[PDB]
RNA sequence: UUAAUAUUUGUUUAAUGAAAAGUAUUUUAUUAUUAUAUUGUAUAGUAUUAUUAUAGUGUAUAGUUUUUUAAAAAUAUAAAAAUAUUGUUAA
């Protein structure tokens, strides 16, 4: 709709009337260049439709694991010896896992200078250049948490990461810098509570 | 004390281009006499034997990593794991 | 002493009548095939951009046309290669304040690599036919492998 | 209460929600290989989505449910 | 009641032939407007079964399936042939999404246009076999593509009986023994068959037989009684048989020609 | 004394070099030697220009050797470097001086200028220092004062290229080298040989190697049909056969003169891609096939007997390459005679040899396992090597070691 | 305080479901029955 | 008793006790580190 | 090492390597294709003078036509990064592979790590409670705040613990010493300091700690009156 | 000793798996190259039964 | 007799929202190597792991506690809403 409206409002020089010819082949002449400018702008600068995703989609992605855990906890047959042992092992070594991910993170930030701000920027831009080689070689159980576990992230931030990954790279960086400035201003303004946050705190609902 | 000199406890500034320009690192340096007379490029990384003032422990740390980043000795910050460093 | 036509081997010349007209809802549904994205087009466009930067995309197409040795199907192919460079991080789009038009700029992160590319590339009748073939990688996404056959017709 | 152990075990072990379209299975394949922020995390091997027809032994051996 | 597949994305200038289906997602049911739902554990399981089944069908050109799986497989093969006749980039992306093997996707999109250029509909063919599966007493159906010998990578092949081994190429009628398969398909089939001759595979096979004997299935021989499937002498003999070829080129007479040169020692 | 000082200096230098992490190879016209052994099996972990690992993960005080570095060295065919056999006193002085110069050059200014995790080669017949096609930097031992200037003028782009080539070649995974060896196995299956490998390809060009691989894959059918028609499939060669191709092959009587191929007494088949054809290599294989397997069996028996002799007698054994090349297959009988003599007089050998170690009260660099090198005649060096000929007698060896 | 006998011959005599074990495993699947094959030994080896 | 059932000798088949084609599957797939040797540790330490 | 009578032809290390089950015509076709593609890639990387190209030249059409076969799939995409292949950002993977790392190009780290280790040394310094707290506040307001340098989570936890202990002991000391237009938040000795440090930590995006928020909650609790 | 042996074996296993993955990728690329050459020889364009005219029209893509 | 019955229905499959061990049995076979008394062997299964003698340069193609199929009724699943009802809080 918007493209049709603006392209019909553009009425500088329709002498050649070869819009279809220029759409199926090269241009007609260099003088009538307004249509060419508009076409190239709407083809490159204008973003692809439907690239932005909602946080409801990212929540529904993990809704599968949520439903699986709920069904298991509701209709779970008492586990056997090996399952009991695995559960006890995990419950006992959860603290060791937290300690070792903290040690990996502090070693990284002290020997390479990759601070949590840089780690969050890498998370949003979906770039692995901010991390050394051993980061991807870390154990898979902690490879995903050692990178983006310390810094705070929301479902909205994950959806924004997906939106960035879908959008082009220059637009990635520009929108990410804009959103980073916005988040810093939000952190500066977060001294007080808004009415919605007060209502949520009184109700007990956790976003 | 040497530890309180780097911070502003108690305008003009100059550039330090060698180990001799920094009087703090020159004291802890246990550099070998025959290898280098103190004309070590402070920006380049080179391994020299140090000797801390507190624990008096000898170790090997880079000159560029010692000045630019203020690396602490392994015994005073918890890597050598000596009785002075052990918790028990 | 001419260099005319970097066309495709299989594609024939199409005849569109003069009174042809698209519907208001059919003209915005045209899907073009993905043009070549290869090292040859990317390096040709990088060299043209290193010669002329920053410059409007129309000026870039005019410079590519003026260049004798050109490996490009059409302005659509140039737009696709520009999209690839934009996604890879070679070119960015900045909007001027006086003209309110966008402009391609070489990324200062990759300027040295662009210089090395143009140096390694720089260190009579011609006709180049482009031939493509689709395939799918191990991940399960479609992509076209391309090649160029050159010949001197007199 | 009458809930069959085997059937409830299968239902709670594996998924039931069916795909809706090929574009949707493509979007799911895109959004599946995503890192866990604070979850447990699972091994994403370099051949998880690649064709296992040559990897797994039983993907080519004679089968009765598929009839050779 | 409503199918969200009707919500069209990236609409083309011309309306689709189906315009309401996926068409690969079949929406299995029991009313005549839908496909016969073969018994599964969930609709997702049914879709996975259909996906693997159509993938294997495209791979080996035939599939013997029991129960209501045959009509579903036939209709899905018809839809795949329709996608191949379309030959659009979006159609290929959809088929690569739906299938397990992108190599089989490419094989289909390469061979099916020339194969079914001269056909309108009902491309596959289902034949109910009189022999039923022993474990279930369920009828079996042989589903294969019709145009086998006119244009396809498979041509002049015999399906009346299986080969000597399940990793050997299928039988070929003596009338058309001279034809050769495409090189990429041949190399892929060889890489697939090569895994059945390793020692680790036989180790895993004996372990699986031990697990079966422990579970209690009958007539399964002991792992210490099973035999290897392809020995070194059989491999050498079959390689000699396949490599024997005196066409268009003969050997160089090294003893008769002056190829030899002055070397260091030896005689 | 002075030799011992040179040896300890060289050991300190190579240890500091392996702590820095670079891979040092001395390339000669005949064969290359790996001097510095860094953590090659360790996967690259950091991209920083300066890495210092004082620990030695490959060699330990308990194991003293790793079962994987042997495979890594065999897969390239590199010989073991040793200062006591390097050569004359002036030559070993030059070598240890070059080692100390390189160590000091790294130590004074190590960093982005001279990056770590790089392969350095030392060549004698090299006009000027240049970068090889593989990615390793080769330097002429004659241009000693030019090493600093060359390494400091080498740009960061070429440094990064060399680092990348050394990381994906001969280090850790090495996928390019792995695919090259895979294609080598592919052509070796056609040749019905155990392993076909390229030698001298460390500091040389890769174009001839790639052309050889592609040409063999092109003309694979010719060799297969030829071996099928002439029954060239030998079980012993297929079980253990060694083919070694090089860019050039030099003669044993005249290094300037070049030969088409080379047949050794041990069974290896040496070819040069310069004057090799699908007919020439085929004719050589057909002429030497009924002889190479016999030579391999006899050499295997001799090497097993020598291994038993090294297990019993403390002395170590080696063979002279010059004499091995000059024998041209006749070395087998001489080696068998030497083995027979040693086996007949084995019981007294260790009893007489322990007396020397017991009577040498003070030595600059003593070793319990003194080296014996099978040669044509008697020789002697100030090292712990014997240079024992093939024709031996007990009293003769006694008087040759000590009156 | 109970014993488990998987498959034992009934009151009238051993059936095929137990003779299969007798010929494959070597004895009845319970182990409480001692393998006694004197008759077939006399019929074949003697 | 699977060994006595299959690998052992019977009046119908020969003994497979020493038979590589019947015993090779007994080896483990995933290799395991060697067990600690107390005699070797004693001869190595040589307590004083 | 092979006691078995039979032997297995292929090994686990080689599957699809020898290609024994391939027709010789297909074998030579694959070899010719690989050679043509390698020659085309080599010419593309280093253009020869005059373009001889005898291996990739074709004379079937009757005219001099040379097919420069462009390479494809040179970049490697693992299955863990299938999302980039499905989106279409293969150039992004190319850049992330051929681009220098960010920690090698960051120069503010040389200063931030130095200041962090100096803060750790100051914490380890054995000084009295109030004097050490004042010194830490001075050093912080002098060096970190005017440059928004990243502070480590454990250092923040330790300094807030010290500030809480100092606030408690100074409240006790003021009570013992006792034995207008002043805001309620000013009664606590380090309430505003803790607040500013916690907000700076939130802005610099360092993970807070349960002990951190516990000490801040106690500093909020030990307050005279109710404040919005 | 146990931990050292475990590390030494796991390093080899990891490198073997990585080499297997890389070799499989290279083999699939070789397969695509061979099928492209064969399609060039046989004159089969995998763009449907229509041909090159619809592609030149590039309406549907 | 109940009984043409009730509950079950398992041979690589839709492979799994996942993968680093110890201990006690059953079963045994010509392993190699360091190379000085005796003593108990390996894989494979089975049962168990709170009450510290199992957690690290980075984890076995791991799928029997995972189970077949061309109908309605009964029953189970409200994680089976694109319903409804009630109650709580908030504008
Ligand atoms: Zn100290």
């Amino acid at each position: 709709e918007k493209q049709r409206k603006e392209l019909d409002k553009i009425q500088s020089g329709y002498v050649t009337e070869r819009e279809l010819h220029i759409g199926c082949d090269k241009p007609l002449g260099g003088n009538a260049n307004e249509i060419a400018r508009v076409i190239d702008e709407q083809a490159l600068i204008s973003p692809t439709p439907g690239e932005k995703c909602s946080t409801a989609l990212r929540e529904l992605m993990e809704n599968e694991v949520d439903r699986r855990n709920h069904m298991m906890d509701k209709f779970g047959q008492p586990v056997g010896a090996r399952e009991f042992h695995r559960l006890f092992k995990e419950l006992r070594h959860a603290d060791n896992e937290a300690e070792t991910i903290e040690r990996h993170q502090t070693r990284l930030v002290e020997e390479y200078g990759v601070y949590p701000s840089l780690r969050l920027d890498a998370y949003m831009l979906d770039d692995d250049t901010y991390f050394p080689e051993w980061v991807n070689a870390l154990p898979y159980s902690i490879r995903d948490r050692v990178k983006f576990g310390s810094l705070g992230l929301t479902e909205k931030d994950e959806a924004l990461r997906v939106t960035l990954g879908r959008m082009p790279l220059d637009r990635r960086r520009r929108e990410w810098e804009r959103l980073k400035k916005a988040k810093e201003y939000k952190a500066a303004k977060e001294e007080t509570l808004t009415l919605a946050e007060l209502r949520d705190a009184r109700q007990g609902k956790r976003r | 004390c040497p530890s309180c000199e780097d911070r502003g406890l108690s305008q003009n500034s100059e550039l330090k281009r060698f180990l001799k320009d920094s009087p703090l690192l020159l004291a802890e340096a246990q550099l070998q006499p025959h290898e280098d007379p103190g004309t070590i490029a402070l920006r380049s990384n080179k391994l020299v034997c140090w000797k801390c003032r507190r624990c008096t422990y000898e170790f090997v740390a880079s000159v560029a990593d010692r000045f630019l980043r203020y690396k602490r000795c392994p015994q005073c910050t918890g890597e050598k794991r000596t009785p002075l460093n052990l918790l028990s | 002493v001419v260099y005319r036509g970097a066309k495709m081997k299989n594609w024939p010349e199409q005849r569109i009548p003069e009174n042809f007209k698209f519907t208001e809802e059919q003209r915005f549904r045209t899907k073009a095939i993905p043009r070549d994205v290869g090292t040859i087009p990317r390096n040709f466009v990088l060299g043209v951009l290193y010669r002329h930067q920053p410059c409007e995309v129309g000026g870039l197409w005019e410079h590519c046309t003026n260049d004798p040795e050109i490996v490009l199907d059409s302005k659509r192919h140039l737009r696709e290669v520009l999209k690839q460079a934009r996604e890879e991080g070679f070119v960015t789009f900045e909007r001027d304040a006086i003209s309110n038009e966008w402009l391609c700029f070489l990324t200062r992160e990759r300027y040295e690599e662009v210089q090395r590319i143009v140096t390694a590339k720089s260190e009579r009748f011609q006709q180049r036919e482009i031939d493509y073939l689709p395939y799918t990688d191990l991940n399960g996404k479609v992509n076209f492998m391309w090649w160029y056959e050159t010949r001197d017709v007199q | 209460y009458g809930r069959r152990y085997r059937k409830m075990e299968t239902r709670s072990k594996r998924r039931m929600r069916p795909y809706a379209s090929l574009g949707e299975i493509g979007l799911e394949n895109e959004l599946r290989k995503e890192p866990r922020i604070n979850a447990k995390g699972l091994n994403n091997t370099d051949d998880e989505d690649w064709p296992r027809h040559t990897k797994s032994w039983g993907d080519g051996m004679p089968s009765m449910r598929y009839g050779s | 009641k409503a199918r969200y597949a009707g919500i069209d994305d990236n609409p083309t200038i011309t309306y689709k032939p189906w315009d309401t289906t996926e068409p690969l997602m079949a929406d299995y049911g029991w009313t005549r407007g839908k496909l016969p739902k073969f018994r599964a554990r969930s609709p997702f399981h049914r879709q996975q079964i259909a996906r693997r089944m159509v993938t294997e069908m495209i791979r080996k050109d035939y599939c013997i399936v029991g129960g209501a799986r045959a009509p579903a497989l036939r209709i899905l093969a018809d839809h795949v042939v329709e996608l191949a006749k379309a030959g659009d980039t979006d159609s290929r992306q959809q088929l690569a999404y739906f299938l397990h093997d992108p190599l089989m996707v490419d094989k289909a999109f390469d061979e099916y246009p020339r194969r079914f250029k001269d056909m309108n509909a009902k491309y596959a063919m289902m034949t109910r076999l009189k022999s039923r599966r022993r474990t279930d007493a369920v009828a079996m159906y042989f589903v294969e593509y019709k145009n086998r010998d006119m244009s396809d990578n498979h041509k002049g092949e015999d399906y009346s009986a299986g080969p000597e081994r399940f990793f050997l190429p299928p039988r070929i009628v003596e009338t058309e023994k001279g034809i050769q398969r495409p090189p990429h398909m041949q190399m892929a089939f060889d890489r697939w068959a090569s895994k059945f001759k390793t020692e680790e595979f036989h180790h895993w096979w004996r372990l699986r037989h031990a697990k079966l004997r422990y579970w209690g299935v009958r007539n399964v021989p002991h792992p210490s009684d099973v035999d290897p499937l392809w020995t070194e002498k059989e491999e050498e003999e079959w390689h000699n048989e396949m490599l024997a070829n005196t066409g268009e080129y003969e050997d160089l007479d090294l003893d008769d020609e002056s190829y030899t040169a002055a070397g260091e020692g030896g005689e | 004394q002075q030799s011992g000082t040179l040896y300890i200096r060289g050991d300190k230098s190579i240890e500091m070099l392996r702590r820095f992490g670079v891979l040092l190879i001395i390339e000669e016209e005949g064969v290359t030697y790996l001097v510095t052994l860094p953590d090659v099996l360790d996967k690259p972990v950091d991209d920083t220009p300066s890495t210092y690992t004082p620990a030695r993960s490959l060699i330990g005080p308990d194991g003293e050797i790793d079962p994987r570095v042997q495979d890594y060295i065999r897969d390239r065919g590199l010989r073991a470097f040793d200062l006591r056999m390097a050569g004359s006193h002036s030559s070993v002085e030059r070598f240890v001086s070059a080692f100390e110069r390189l160590e000091r050059l790294y130590e004074v200014h190590r960093g982005r200028a001279m990056r770590s995790c790089v392969c350095l080669v030392l060549s004698i017949k090299a006009p000027k220092c240049y970068v090889a096609e593989d990615g390793c930097i080769v330097l002429s031992v004659q241009q000693m004062p030019m090493w600093e200037e060359f390494l400091l003028s080498l740009p960061q782009e070429v440094w990064q290229s060399c680092v990348q080539m050394h990381r994906d070649w001969r280090v850790g995974n090495a996928p390019k080298f792995h695919e090259q060896q895979r294609q080598l196995m592919k052509v070796a299956d056609m040749f019905h040989f155990f392993r076909v490998r390229l030698d001298g390809c460390i500091g040389s060009q890769t174009d001839w190697q790639q052309q050889f691989i592609l040409s063999m894959q092109k003309e694979e059918m010719i060799v297969r049909n030829a071996v099928k028609k002439y029954n060239l499939k030998s079980e012993l060669l297929k079980r253990r056969g060694e083919i070694c191709v090089s860019n050039t092959l030099r003669s044993a009587v005249d290094p300037t003169k070049e030969i088409g191929y080379r047949i050794g007494g041990d069974g290896r088949v040496y070819f040069n891609h310069s004057a090799m054809n699908t007919g020439q290599m085929l004719r050589a294989l057909k002429d030497n096939l009924r002889r190479l397997e016999t030579f391999q069996k006899q050499h295997d028996d001799a090497v097993a007997t020598l291994e038993h002799m090294s297990r019993s007698i403390p002395v170590d054994f080696s063979v002279d390459t010059n004499w091995k090349l000059r024998e041209e297959g006749n070395l087998v009988s001489c080696l068998q005679r030497f083995v027979r003599t040693i086996k007949a007089n084995q019981t007294q050998l260790s009893a007489f040899l322990t007396m020397l170690l017991k009577k040498r009260d003070g030595a600059g660099a003593p070793k319990k396992r003194m080296v014996w090198i099978i040669s044509e005649r008697f020789d002697t060096l100030p090292s712990g090597v014997v240079y024992i000929p093939w024709d031996v007698d007990f009293d003769s060896i006694k008087k040759h070691l000590l009156p | 305080p109970t014993l488990y006998l998987y498959r034992f011959p009934g009151p009238h005599g051993p059936g095929p479901y137990t003779m299969k074990y007798w010929w494959t495993l070597g004895c009845f699947p319970t182990g409480m029955e001692v393998p006694f094959r004197l008759h077939e030994f006399l019929s074949t080896y003697q | 008793c699977s060994m006595r059932v299959s690998i052992y000798s019977r009046p119908g088949k020969v003994s497979r006790l020493n038979n590589a084609d019947a015993t090779w599957h007994n080896r483990s797939r995933k290799e395991k580190p060697p067990d600690f040797d107390p005699s070797a540790f004693r001869r190595r330490y040589r307590d004083s | 090492e092979c006691r078995t009578s039979y032997r297995f032809a292929v090994k686990d290390e080689e599957r699809g390597l020898y290609d024994h089950g391939v027709t010789p015509d297909a074998r030579t076709l694959a070899a010719e294709a690989e050679a043509q593609y390698r020659a085309s890639s080599e010419f593309l990387h280093a253009p020869a003078g005059g373009l001889p190209a005898p291996e990739l030249h074709m004379e079937v059409d009757g005219t001099s036509v040379s097919c420069i076969a462009a390479p494809f799939g040179e970049e490697y995409v693992p299955s863990s990064k299938e999302r980039f292949a499905h989106r279409g950002h293969v150039g992004d993977l190319s850049r992330q592979r051929t681009s220098d790392r960010k920690y090698l190009l960051d120069a503010r780290s040389h200063l931030n790590i130095r200041k962090e280790r100096q803060l750790s040394e100051l914490l380890s310094a054995p000084m009295p409670l109030l004097q050490k707290s004042n010194e830490i506040q001075q050093m912080l307001l002098s060096d970190f705040y005017p440059q928004n340098l990243v502070v480590s989570s454990r250092n923040v936890e330790a300094v807030i613990a010290l500030w809480a202990q100092c606030s408690l002991e100074q409240c006790i000391a003021g009570l013992n010493s006792q034995r207008h237009e002043v805001d309620a938040v000013d009664s606590v000795p380090f309430l505003n300091h803790m607040k500013r440090l916690y907000f700076h930590s939130r802005q610099t995006h360092v993970a807070p700690t349960p002990l951190v928020l516990e000490y801040v909650m106690t500093a909020l609790g030990n307050v005279t009156t109710a404040d919005s | 000793k146990r931990i050292d042996t475990a590390k030494r074996m796991r390093r080899d296993r990891r490198r073997i798996e990585e080499l297997k993955t890389l070799e499989f990728w290279g083999w699939y690329m070789k397969l695509q190259r061979v099928r492209g050459r064969w399609c060039r020889e046989q004159g089969v364009s995998s763009r449907g039964v229509y041909g090159p005219a619809v592609d030149a029209a590039e309406l549907w893509g």
